[PDB]
């Protein structure tokens, strides 16, 4: 009775990029210091981020989209 | 009689007990230059007001730690304080400078008690005054 | 020291086995091992989850020496200070308690004196004393032989 | 209350003066020594007896010295 | 929203008002107990507070006492009650005649010689009948 | 607690007097007098 | 140096050494000549 | 880069090694008095004192932390030389059911040679009880040159470790604000220290020790099993063993971790070959903490501004009751050493605490739980590490009350408000204190008097009135039945304490239901009620440390002060430090009483051999339940039965313990010369002997003092504990050895 795990698909890519979407959206609301240290080139195209918020919010979609995935897997679809 | 606004205290427990209403309280009175924080000897900091103040405690021995505490651990120093000490009936005895002078230097007009005009090695043997309500250091 | 000596002896001469004290009592050991951990066999036996024997009561005594001689330690090592603070802090609770602010005290409660506690904890240690080593040797000598 | 005795010895430091915790003692004119001041103890029933007056004298033995006596209320230094 | 403050406005005294000390449910119903109420005789009193302080005593000695699996067994806790009920009576009486020795100040009816008398006595019968009272309902075919 | 002993209904009586009403009367009389206020 | 030579010199460092070489002196003896209750 | 640090701030010469005391301005000057020698070992560790600037304080502190490091650097190198050269652990690891441990070996000059007992194996040497050989064999180790390896590599990090000292104070001594970078040091110490290490000891374990433990359970021989690094350089035999490692690290990447379920399992459990716990199950729950410590990282704001802070955090939680809230706390802990000391201290104790009482009951190493001398010997080892620091923990928070308090930086905040009702705290916690030890040990003093009255039917029994510890048996029912119904995905229960299948290994009961009765309900309230009174002591001394009613200025006599003297009726022990020394005891007496209630529990309801049939036959039998219940149980069934094994151990290998056993008692009363006496009389004594060494011009430069008072009690303490604590570990470790 392991639980299912899901191979990766396409469909799981959707969800992974719409995770960090939604994290983005979270952190740009979110963030007391959005733009401190670091900055990335060719800004505005991030909205106004710098390097840290950046990697931070990434990575908070990364984390998310892992735990959406294994629990929709654990589940149907 | 005894003015000065107290003290901004929020209250605590190590405060006055019955033998305040019953036996006796201490009351100390300085003036302030600013309104700064100081620690109350019975437990807790609170802040003094710019002018009079006036604290009740329970012991001689408490408002002597506070008088000290004025004295010492503020730039301003507070040489002014006063202790009475407080009767139930409502009598208000003077106790703390006597003079006015501070008794760690010498003021002319005080009178020696407990002086004795030997050394300590010269009391006399106990034996030689048994069976009287004497002692060596008595005599 | 003295009462040990003369009564392992004497277990000793009475029960006819005198080479056991006489190549025993040599080192501290054979004092610990054959004299005490020996003869408190029947001692504390006195009540058991099974039953109880005309030895209870020494057995009892037996342990009520060893704790009063305990209790002696608390005057002897702890002193006046932390009581006198404990005993500040008990009257506060006492004398900010309703249904109980209406019974006060006479004498003022303080802490025993110093001397007092001294003479107080060698009174306990004392009576814990003799208290052990006679149900201890009544017990065992009556096991024994009585 | 307790005793509070200065003997002939003082050499009028006036470290038990400051030493005191309840302000018992107190610094008179003197002829004996060089600083020309001797200790006293005038409110002497204020006294708890902490020997902190003691601890301070700094003469080959003790010139001032407290005697222990009868425990009132502040002797005891009792806050109830 | 500060709710705990100095006791009575007086931050100098040893205590600080609390929901628990100076609430005013707080000061309601211990200023309506058997002994802090107004107009109460002390005898009264000492009948209103015995009569509780002895009425609860039975409960202990009859489902633990040495008599607890037979028929003398609310017999044993009306007895040890009623001997507790004495022998608090005495030590009231006691304390009474120790505290108020000559001076005695009206301020308070109980904090009185003869009021305190007046107490102990109503408290001796009150436990009296609390421990019957509770007997009575506790036990079964009564003669 | 009981005895074949001549008169073995004294410790019936005897006992509790020394166990409770001795003990409580000597402790209240104490009591009293080291309480006593005044006169000495 | 003279600040290692005071160091090694102090009280501790002197007891623990003639500590050690009593006891190495001790041991060794009793290696070689063990259980000597007398002089035989 | 928030890096600040001075370069060669205090040259290195050996000139202030040949003037001892040079940290003090009262002990440079030269010694008097021999309390001139007292005093210089035991003002010399303590920083704060000797010099008012906090950086200075704070690189001595970095640099001495790299001292102890070093310390225990060696000490591990140590102990794996001597289990590399002096130990049976390669004879062990082929027969682990018949061969006792054993890495200490005697040398034969006075007759010590009988130390060296027979172990198996042909061997001779002291017999171990320390647990090392089942953490070596869970590690993979096979051969003796690996530990020989190990044991070079501990002694070369102890080397680095005096040389990172030695330049990180006398060459490159960091700044103040180096030190107070909280938010750094605690992202640094959460992500890189305890998530990185979980994450290489994972790696290690699923690369190393779960093939080499797989393999040596089957039943290879240790000289067969591949070596470590082989199962990398030719993952076909890591594939063979496991076959989810043919797919390589593509599931990780892809989510699909389920294919990874061989090697990480959730089992839970004992492993029934060793009667440890499952190194897959290990394996996962070190990864996921390691997952969770690395995302616990990343929390504090350090550099790029992407973070909390954790000023905001303590400032933002504030409430009706509490004033100002946690107001002005962090410049407490960044400002203060003591306040932190004491944190962790209290933290670390209870640690080990925990550590000591779930090591036991899920044991995690192979072949650790049938060796019963171990599990009681790291169970009372540790209790001991844990209680000691916590009272280290009730001390140094007094010292930071006394020192480092200022009433101007904590105004209603939560300390003040703290000040303000310590009377209520320490009346109400008096209180309980009483109420506690009143109804329990009255509960054994009443069992006492009924067994000796002959009324065994009024006891506080489980035939008697039970007293059942009801909440306890539901959450142990809870706990039983939690695999497959609030934990579906689990195998077997936590552990086998609460309930379930008994585990024996060799025919040895490893762990089985520990069922609480009247007994246990007894003890796990004296337990309660010697905590709280410990923890009042601890309280008290903290609380009003700096005054009270009876003083109203401790503050200013310090923290280590004897008395403040005869008046005021006696003020004996009012200082900090005499609240210490007398939560000591206590600390010792609770200690005691768990170690006590730990062993006969575990020899009478657990340990024991199990027979071919499936009875189990008990170390002590069922003994527990109905003598735990009076203290005459308590001293004849336990200590004076228990006893035979320790006081009969003259002439045999075991004779060591016996000797120490006698030992423990010596001190013990030894330390009664300077707890019941005062100083008084031996500075007249010394007065006379003086005199007496005088008449023949022997007298010494320096006067011969009398301890200080509180010297006296500290030394009392000391010898007190030393004497206690190894009459308990001889008695224990004779016990435990003598039963199999
Ligand atoms: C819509 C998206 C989605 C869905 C459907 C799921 C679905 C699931 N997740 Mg999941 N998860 C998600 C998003 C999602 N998750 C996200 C975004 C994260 C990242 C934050 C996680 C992180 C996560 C973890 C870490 C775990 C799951 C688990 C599970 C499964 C069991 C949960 C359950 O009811 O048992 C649990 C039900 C209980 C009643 C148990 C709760 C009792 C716990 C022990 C209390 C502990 C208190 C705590 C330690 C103290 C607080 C700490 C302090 C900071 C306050 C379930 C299939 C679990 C799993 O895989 O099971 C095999 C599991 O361990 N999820
Ligand atoms: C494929 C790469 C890609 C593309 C095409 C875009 C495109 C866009 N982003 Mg964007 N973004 C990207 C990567 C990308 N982003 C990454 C990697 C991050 C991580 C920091 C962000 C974070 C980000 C934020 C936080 C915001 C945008 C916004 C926007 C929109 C307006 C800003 C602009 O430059 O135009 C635009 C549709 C803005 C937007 O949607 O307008 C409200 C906005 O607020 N982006
Ligand atoms: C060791 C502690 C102890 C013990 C063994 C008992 C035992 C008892 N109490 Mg009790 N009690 C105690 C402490 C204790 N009490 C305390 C501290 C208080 C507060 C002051 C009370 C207040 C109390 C009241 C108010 C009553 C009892 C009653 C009872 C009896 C029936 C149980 C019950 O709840 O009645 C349940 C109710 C009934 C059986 C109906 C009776 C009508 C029983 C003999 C009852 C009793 O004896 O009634 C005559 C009762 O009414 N108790
Ligand atoms: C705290 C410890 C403790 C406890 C709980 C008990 C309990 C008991 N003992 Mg025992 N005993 C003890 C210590 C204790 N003993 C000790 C140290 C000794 C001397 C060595 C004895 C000697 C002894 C004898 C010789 C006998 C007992 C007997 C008994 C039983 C009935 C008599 C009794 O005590 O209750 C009766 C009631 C009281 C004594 C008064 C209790 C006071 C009340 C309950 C306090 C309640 C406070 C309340 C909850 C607060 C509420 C606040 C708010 C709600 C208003 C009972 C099971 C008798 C028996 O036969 O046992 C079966 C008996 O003959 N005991
Ligand atoms: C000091 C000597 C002494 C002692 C220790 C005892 C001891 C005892 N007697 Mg006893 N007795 C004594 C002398 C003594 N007797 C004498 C001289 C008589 C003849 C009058 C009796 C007649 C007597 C009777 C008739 C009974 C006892 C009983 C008992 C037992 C119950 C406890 C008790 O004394 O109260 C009860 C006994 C009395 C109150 C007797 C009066 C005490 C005597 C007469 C005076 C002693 C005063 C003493 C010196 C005061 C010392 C002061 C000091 C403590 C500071 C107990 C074993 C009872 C018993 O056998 O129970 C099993 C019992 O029924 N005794
Ligand atoms: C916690 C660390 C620790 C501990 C407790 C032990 C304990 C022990 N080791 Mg051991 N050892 C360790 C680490 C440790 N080792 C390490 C790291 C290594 C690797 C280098 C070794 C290598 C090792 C070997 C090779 C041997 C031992 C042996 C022994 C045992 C005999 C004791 C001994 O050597 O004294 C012997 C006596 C002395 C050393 C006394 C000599 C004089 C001393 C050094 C006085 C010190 C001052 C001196 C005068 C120098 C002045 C310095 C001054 C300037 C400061 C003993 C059980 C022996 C053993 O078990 O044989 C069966 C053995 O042969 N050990
Ligand atoms: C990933 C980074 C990292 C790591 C691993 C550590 C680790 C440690 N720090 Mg630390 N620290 C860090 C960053 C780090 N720090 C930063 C950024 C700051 C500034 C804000 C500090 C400031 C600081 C102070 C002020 C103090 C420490 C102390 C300590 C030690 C506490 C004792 C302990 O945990 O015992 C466990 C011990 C060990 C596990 C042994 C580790 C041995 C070395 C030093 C570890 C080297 C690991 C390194 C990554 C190389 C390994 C990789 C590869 C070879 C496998 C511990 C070794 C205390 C101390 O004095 O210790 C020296 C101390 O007081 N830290
Ligand atoms: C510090 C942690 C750590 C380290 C250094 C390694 C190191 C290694 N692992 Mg590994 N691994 C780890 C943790 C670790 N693992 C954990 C926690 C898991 C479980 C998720 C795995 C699961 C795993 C698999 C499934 C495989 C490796 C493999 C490898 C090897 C090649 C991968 C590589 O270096 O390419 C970058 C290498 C020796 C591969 C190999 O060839 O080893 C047999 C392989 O197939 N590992
Ligand atoms: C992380 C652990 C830690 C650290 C860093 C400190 C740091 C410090 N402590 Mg602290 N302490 C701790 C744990 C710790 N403590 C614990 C666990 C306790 C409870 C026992 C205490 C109790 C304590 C007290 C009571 C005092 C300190 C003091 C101090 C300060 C230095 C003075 C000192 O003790 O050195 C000198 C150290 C010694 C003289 C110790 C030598 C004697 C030991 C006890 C002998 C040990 C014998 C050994 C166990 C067995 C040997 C057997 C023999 C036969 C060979 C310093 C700030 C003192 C202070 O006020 O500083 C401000 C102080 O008075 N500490
Ligand atoms: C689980 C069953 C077994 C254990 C049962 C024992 C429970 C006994 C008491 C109930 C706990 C109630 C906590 C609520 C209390 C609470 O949450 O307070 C919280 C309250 C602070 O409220 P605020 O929201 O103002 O706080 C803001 C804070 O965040 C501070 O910044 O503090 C106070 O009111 C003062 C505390 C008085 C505390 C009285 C002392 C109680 C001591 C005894 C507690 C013993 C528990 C021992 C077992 C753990």
């Amino acid at each position: 009775a392991v639980p299912a795990t899901l191979s990766w698909s396409p469909k799981v890519a959707g969800v992974m990029i719409a995770c960090n979407i939604l994290a983005i959206a979270f952190g740009k609301l979110t963030i007391k210091q959005q733009n401190v240290g670091t900055p990335m080139p060719s800004s505005n195209f991030f909205g106004g981020f710098g390097l840290g918020a950046v990697l931070g919010t990434a990575s908070f979609g990364h984390i998310l989209g892992a735990g959406v995935i294994l629990g929709l897997a654990n589940m149907g679809v | 009689e005894l003015s000065g606004q107290p003290p901004k205290f929020g209250g605590s427990t190590g405060g006055l007990l019955s033998k305040a209403n019953r036996e006796e309280k201490y009351a100390i009175t300085w003036t302030s230059a600013s309104e700064q924080v100081f620690e109350m000897p019975t437990g807790g900091a609170a802040i003094m007001n710019e002018g009079e103040n006036l604290l009740y405690l329970a012991r001689k021995e408490q408002c002597l730690a506070l008088g000290t505490q004025l004295r010492t651990k503020f730039k301003p120093k507070i040489q002014d304080y006063k202790i009475y000490r407080v009767y139930p009936s409502g009598e208000v005895q003077y106790l703390h400078p006597a003079d006015g002078v501070f008794p760690e230097k010498v003021n002319e007009g005080r009178e020696a008690q407990g002086t004795k005009t030997r050394r300590i090695g010269q009391n006399p043997e106990p034996v030689t005054i048994k069976f009287s309500g004497k002692a060596p250091y008595e005599v | 020291w003295l009462t040990f000596y003369w009564h392992w002896k004497h277990l000793g001469v009475w029960s006819g086995n005198v080479a056991q004290f006489n190549e025993n009592s040599t080192y501290l050991m054979g004092w610990f091992r054959d004299y005490l951990w020996a003869n408190s066999a029947q001692l504390i036996n006195g009540y058991n989850p099974y039953g109880v024997n005309n030895l209870s009561v020494w057995a009892w005594m037996f342990l009520f020496g060893h704790l009063v001689w305990a209790t002696g330690f608390m005057f002897l090592i702890s002193w006046r200070g932390y009581w006198q603070e404990l005993i500040e802090t008990i009257v506060w609770a006492h004398e900010r308690t309703p249904l109980a602010n209406l019974v006060r005290w006479k004498d003022k409660p303080v802490a025993l004196s110093i001397v007092q506690a001294r003479l107080v904890g060698l009174a306990h240690f004392t009576v814990g004393y003799v208290l052990t080593y006679a149900a201890f040797l009544i017990a065992s000598t009556a096991g024994k032989f009585g | 209350s307790h005793s509070v005795k200065i003997y002939d010895t003082c050499i009028g430091c006036t470290q038990c003066v400051r030493a005191c915790p309840l302000d018992v003692l107190e610094m008179v004119p003197w002829d004996g020594c060089k600083a020309a001041q001797i200790a006293s103890s005038p409110r002497t029933e204020d006294c708890v007896g902490c020997k902190r007056c003691e601890t301070a004298c700094p003469t080959d033995f003790l010139s001032i010295r407290v005697y222990l006596g009868a425990e009132t209320t502040r002797s005891m230094g009792l806050a109830y | 929203n500060q709710v705990v403050q100095a006791y009575n406005g007086d931050p100098f005294v040893g205590h600080l008002s609390t929901p628990i000390s100076d609430s005013a449910f707080t000061r309601t119903f211990i200023g309506n107990l058997p002994a802090y109420r107004k107009g109460l005789s002390p005898i009264l009193r000492g009948l209103e507070v015995g009569m509780a302080h002895g009425y609860f005593l039975i409960g202990p000695w009859t489902l633990l006492g040495p008599l607890r699996d037979s028929e003398y067994q609310y017999i044993g806790g009306l007895i040890g009650a009623l001997a507790l009920i004495l022998v608090a009576t005495a030590a009231l009486s006691s304390y009474g005649l120790v505290t108020f020795q000559g001076e005695q100040g009206s301020g308070d009816t109980l904090q009185t010689a003869d009021g305190w008398s007046q107490f102990a006595a109503g408290f001796f019968v009150g436990g009296m009948g609390g421990a019957f009272v509770a007997y009575f309902l506790l036990e079964n075919l009564s003669v | 607690m009981d005895g074949s002993y001549a008169a073995s209904y004294l410790p019936w009586i005897l006992i509790p007097m020394v166990g409770w009403l001795f003990p409580a009367v000597t402790m209240g009389l104490l009591f009293i007098h080291i309480e006593s206020e005044g006169e000495g | 140096m003279d600040g290692l030579k005071s160091f090694l010199s102090t009280a501790p460092v002197m007891i623990m050494a003639l500590l050690t070489f009593t006891a190495g002196i001790l041991i060794e003896f009793n290696r070689f000549y063990p259980d000597l209750l007398f002089h035989p | 880069a928030k890096v600040s640090v001075d370069n060669n701030p205090v040259p290195t010469s050996f000139e202030k090694w040949g003037k001892p005391g040079h940290f003090d301005r009262t002990l440079a000057r030269g010694p008097k008095t021999t309390t001139w020698i007292w005093n210089l070992h035991a003002n010399a560790h303590d920083f704060d004192s000797q010099t008012s600037d906090l950086e200075d304080v704070s690189r001595k502190i970095f640099s001495a932390h790299f001292g102890h490091l070093a310390v225990v650097f060696v000490w591990l190198s140590g102990m794996y030389f001597h289990g590399a050269k002096f130990s049976n652990y390669e004879g062990w690891l082929a027969d682990p059911t018949h061969i006792k441990p054993s890495a200490q070996v005697v040398w034969p000059i006075v007759g010590q040679g009988i130390l060296n007992g027979d172990v198996g194996g042909g061997f001779h040497g002291i017999q171990i009880t320390s647990g090392l050989f089942y953490l070596w064999r869970a590690s993979g180790f096979t051969d003796s040159y690996q530990l020989y390896c190990t044991a070079i590599g501990g002694l070369v990090m102890a080397a680095l470790m005096l040389f990172a000292g030695w330049f990180h104070y006398h060459v490159k001594a960091p700044k103040l604000e180096w030190f107070q970078n909280v938010e750094s040091m605690m992202n640094h110490h959460l992500a890189g220290l305890l998530g990185l290490g979980s994450l290489g000891w994972a790696g290690h374990q699923i690369h190393v020790s779960m093939p080499i433990n797989k393999l040596l359970d089957a039943g290879v021989a240790p000289k067969d099993i591949p070596l470590p690094h082989e199962f990398i350089l030719e993952p076909s035999k890591m594939a063979e063993l496991y076959p989810s490692f043919a797919q390589g690290l593509t599931p990780f990447f892809t989510l699909n971790w389920g294919v990874y379920s061989d090697f990480l399992t959730f089992k839970g459990g004992l492993n029934p070959v060793t009667g440890g716990l499952w190194l897959s199950d290990t394996a996962h729950h070190h990864l996921a903490i390691a997952v969770l410590f690395i995302i616990a990282g990343h929390m504090y704001r350090t550099n790029w501004g992407i973070g909390h802070s954790m000023k905001e955090i303590l400032e933002a939680h504030k409430g009706p009751f509490t004033g100002e809230g946690h107001k002005g706390l962090y410049e407490i802990l960044t400002t203060s050493w003591h306040a932190q000391l004491a944190i962790n201290l209290a933290l670390l104790g209870s640690l080990t605490i925990i550590v000591a009482q779930h090591m036991y009951a899920m044991p995690p190493y192979p072949y650790q739980a049938i060796d019963y001398a171990t599990q009681l010997s790291l169970f009372t080892h540790h209790m001991w590490i844990g209680g000691f620091l916590i009272v280290g923990a009730g001390a140094h928070g007094a010292i930071f009350m006394v020192r480092d308090y200022d009433p101007a930086k904590n105004v209603n905040n939560l300390l003040d408000r703290m000040l303000r009702h310590r009377d209520a705290i320490i009346s109400h916690l008096n209180w309980v204190c009483i109420f506690l030890g009143f109804h329990s040990f009255g509960l054994y003093i009443h069992n006492d008097t009924m067994r000796a009255l002959g009324r065994p039917q009024d006891m506080f029994s489980d035939t008697a009135i039970q007293l059942q510890p009801i909440f306890a048996q539901w959450v142990q029912h809870l706990h039983t039945l939690a695999p497959g119904a609030t934990a579906p995905n689990a195998l077997a229960t936590a552990s086998y304490a609460f309930g379930g299948e008994t585990i024996a290994v060799a025919g040895k009961v490893a762990m089985m239901p520990i069922t609480l009765g009247t007994a246990d309900f007894m003890v796990h309230h004296i337990h309660a009620f010697t905590i709280h009174v410990t923890a009042l002591i601890l309280l008290k001394g903290v609380l009003y440390a700096r005054s009270s009613r009876l003083v109203p200025d401790k503050a200013n006599l310090g923290f280590r002060f004897p008395c403040d003297g005869p008046g005021r009726g006696g003020t004996c022990q009012v200082s900090g430090w005499d609240h210490v020394f007398l939560g000591l005891f206590w600390m010792y007496n609770s200690l005691s009483i768990v170690i006590f209630h730990f062993s006969w529990k575990m020899q009478s309801d657990v340990w024991g051999t199990v027979s071919p049939d499936g009875s189990v036959t008990h170390v002590t039998l069922g003994n527990f339940a109905q003598s735990a219940i009076t203290i005459n149980g308590w001293l004849r069934d336990f200590l004076w039965a228990q006893a035979a094994n320790v006081i009969n151990s003259y002439g045999s290998a075991l004779s060591a313990y016996g000797i120490m056993f006698l030992a423990g008692h010596f001190v013990f009363a030894f330390s009664l010369m300077f707890l019941f006496s005062g100083r008084g009389y031996w500075q007249e004594l010394i007065e006379s002997i003086v005199w007496a060494h005088n008449k023949l011009n022997v007298a010494p430069a320096i006067q011969p003092r009398a301890l200080s008072i509180i010297q006296g009690r500290a030394v009392g303490v000391a010898h007190y504990l030393l004497g206690g604590i190894v009459t308990t570990w001889a008695f224990f470790l004779a016990r435990s050895l003598s039963i199999g």
